[PDB]
């Protein structure tokens, strides 16, 4: 419900509620109900691949209410640039990270 | 005597920014005046062919008749004539190259498959190979690189395009490189890119190392904080 | 988390349409029934050429660019728990996977 | 207006277990009342050869014979002849095969390749390559085993040799075998066998399952404070 | 893992059951290669209990703690004439049976 | 996943045939029984010599390649509950299983 903040990018949305409880007086209960959904096995620099694995997960509830983060949303697209010889000229071409999302 | 019909490669229309059809005679004897020419489907004469090139070592000469045809006429599938003519055969000698029209355009698929683990245990090399399949008819050439300095075909070989068990007409084709183990051992990130036609931005890209490959020990922390907030 | 249920009925003879939205993306259209044993989605029909072996032969697809949607129809049902089959897009099918359906073939 | 000879290949020998030898009869016209026989080294005869073809469009006759020899002479190098006298050829032409025994022998090398991890999330069709490298012969025999039995020869794809750049006198091939995912995700073990020249023992073999790419543990730990 | 509590020879036995007639051969090969018939030893067919007509074996390859320790692989090969292909064989090493140790470690101040 | 569901009357001079696909070939065709305590299944019998004990000299195997088809049949039935009999093949039982069927014996 209350948790405007399902920013997907560090995937966290902790909603709150309020128990209607057993009708007995206002012995009620609030909650805060996290789930952050850890890539685990992507990239630190997530727009480059080159970039060691991410260990370590760093989760604030503070950022994560409106930056570097671990997923890939499908309404953005990332995208990287690739060079190669075929000889001696070496021209950049263009690859997406996430087809499907940003395909041309 | 032999005359080759090698059509431009996709990597090279796409690549060379020039296309360009070529007729390449070998197995033949070392002599000169070998009126090698390109004509169209009317029996119009195409522009000539320059840089005549030296012979063989093996005593056989060899010569190439190039003509330049734009990108959309090579998509209308024009038959193209490459004609060799010489004292050696009283008949010139057709080639006939156009583009059949008649085959789906399928996206290619690109797989990377690092060595196996029993394959580091040998300790003197590391085969990586990429996997190409499920693509139009259309034969497509590959490319490698390293740490972003792509490499010389010198070291790793792709495989001609066979047909697939259960499709109708995809193809597949592999690729696979053998290098020093210790350098895949110490990082050294390895990306097999190719370029079909059935691609959107006509080039696809993977990229593999000991990260991506099989990571057999985590120790994934998730340290949340500020739990209140 | 769209749940258009329909509840096409189909025997042997009978043929069951299911219609998808079609994003007009062209990169891959799919259906896939879930697997209730594995508790997975299992892909049926796709954009490749790919089929079930006991499906082979009796479902096609139908694309519709003028209206943008797509059609997985049966033409022979054989008495299947028809589980839940679930529209989607995209190469990954589970993260794809757009409208599930669920209806029975006897009655 | 020739008469080829095919040996018969080690592929087809180790399945067979049985070695049979013939010569193509090309070019030559199509009558009948031919020479056909299989003279070793030592001119002995061998079994009765039949299965004779029909007429060609290209008026040619193929007077193929079959002979069963057995195996350990074919070790040993002996040649083979096979004498043809037809109409349009009297003089009659000697035919010769044999095997080489003159190549070096190096072992081959066994490598099973699971299918990508994110082949493992489209669901359609998984795929496990077996990779050949490091042997001296351009002969190889590549099969499949599931559950102990052969499978199909249209399912698994086997392409020719090809040399190494870096290794001369060795070639590499590799086998591919489509399979369904579910098959695979459930626990299957798919095994890719091999028979080979220079191999110690006659066959090797080598397998995998699901129940192998698994992490060997993890270290998840939720500091919270 | 009783024996390897001592670290001095490990044993492995290679097991084979169900199998007639009563002739069969065994070798033990290391990262492909063969090993002298002096390291392993092979017993003779005797019957089965339950089974009549149907014999079993037995094979033990003696390597030292510290070889099984590292992770290297053996491999046991089977000769027999009801075989498909006439041989067979199986792998073994430190890896074959260890599962996924999820090491946890709760903390909170 | 297949429920081909065969069941009979059964006592104890009635005689029982149960009909498996034959897999073809030779792969271990064996008959299982699900083990309601254990919650998995357990055999009876399979391609080698095996018999469980209780049912030691009463069950007996014939397979038909002329018609493909493989029959358990079992000669005196009594108070073993028809629970589940599993047609199954390949070594791992488990993984080899498909005419999930059940029978009375009662009535
Ligand atoms: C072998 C290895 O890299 N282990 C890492 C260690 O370097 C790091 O300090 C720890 C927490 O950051 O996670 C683990
Ligand atoms: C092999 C490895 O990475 N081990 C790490 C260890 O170094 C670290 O102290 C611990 C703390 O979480 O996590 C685990
Ligand atoms: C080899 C390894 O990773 N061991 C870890 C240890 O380092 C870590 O401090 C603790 C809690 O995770 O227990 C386990």
């Amino acid at each position: 419900r209350i948790v405007l903040v399902d920013n997907k990018c560090k995937c966290a949305r902790i909603t709150s509620r309020i128990i209607r409880s057993s009708e007995d007086p206002n012995e009620d209960i609030v909650e805060r109900n996290i789930r952050i959904i850890v890539p685990l096995n992507n990239r630190e620099n997530i727009s480059d691949p080159t970039s060691p694995l991410r260990t370590r997960f760093v989760y604030h509830l503070s950022d994560l209410c409106k930056e570097t983060c671990y997923t890939y949303d499908r309404n953005k697209c990332y995208t990287a640039v690739v060079p190669l010889v075929y000889g001696g000229e070496t021209k950049m071409v263009e690859t997406a990270l996430t087809p499907d999302a940003c395909y041309p | 005597i032999r005359v080759f019909a090698i059509p431009p490669s996709f990597a090279s229309i796409f690549l060379t920014k020039s296309t360009k059809l070529t007729c390449l005679v070998t197995d033949l004897t070392t002599y000169d005046s070998v009126t090698i020419s390109w004509t169209r489907q009317n029996g119009e004469a195409v522009k000539t062919h320059t840089n005549i090139s030296e012979s063989h070592p093996n005593a056989t000469f060899s010569a190439v008749g190039e003509a330049s045809i734009c990108e959309d006429d090579w998509n209308s599938g024009e038959r193209f004539t490459c004609t060799v003519t010489h004292t050696d055969l009283p008949s010139p000698l057709k080639q006939t190259i156009s583009r059949p029209k008649g085959v789906a355009l399928h996206r290619p698929d690109v797989y990377l498959l690092p060595p196996a683990r029993e394959q580091l245990n040998l300790r003197e090399s590391a085969t990586i190979t990429c996997l190409v399949t499920g693509f139009s008819p259309a034969d497509v050439f590959v490319q490698w690189m390293q740490r972003g300095q792509p490499l010389s075909p010198e070291k790793y070989v792709t495989s001609a395009p066979m047909p697939e068990p259960q499709a109708p007409g995809r193809y597949f084709a592999h690729s696979i490189l053998t290098v020093s183990e210790e350098e895949w051992n110490t990082g050294e990130t390895y990306t097999c890119v190719v370029a079909h036609e059935a691609l959107p931005n006509r080039v696809t890209e993977r990229t593999v190392d000991k990260s991506t490959g099989k990571p057999t020990l985590y120790n994934v922390s998730l340290v949340m904080s500020d739990t209140a907030g | 988390r769209i749940l258009p249920e329909v509840k096409v009925e189909g025997e042997l003879g009978g043929s069951v349409t299911i219609k998808c939205p079609l994003p007009e993306m062209h990169v891959r259209i799919y259906l896939c029934r879930e697997m209730a044993g594995s508790g997975t989605c299992g892909t049926v029909v796709s954009t490749t050429n790919f089929i079930k072996a006991e499906y082979k032969g009796r479902v096609t697809l139908k694309q519709y660019p003028r209206k943008n949607l797509f059609l997985v129809e049966v033409t022979q049902l054989t008495e299947s728990d028809s589980g839940v089959y679930a529209c989607g897009a995209g190469m990954n099918t589970d993260r794809g996977k757009t409208q599930k359906v669920t209806l029975n073939v006897h009655s």
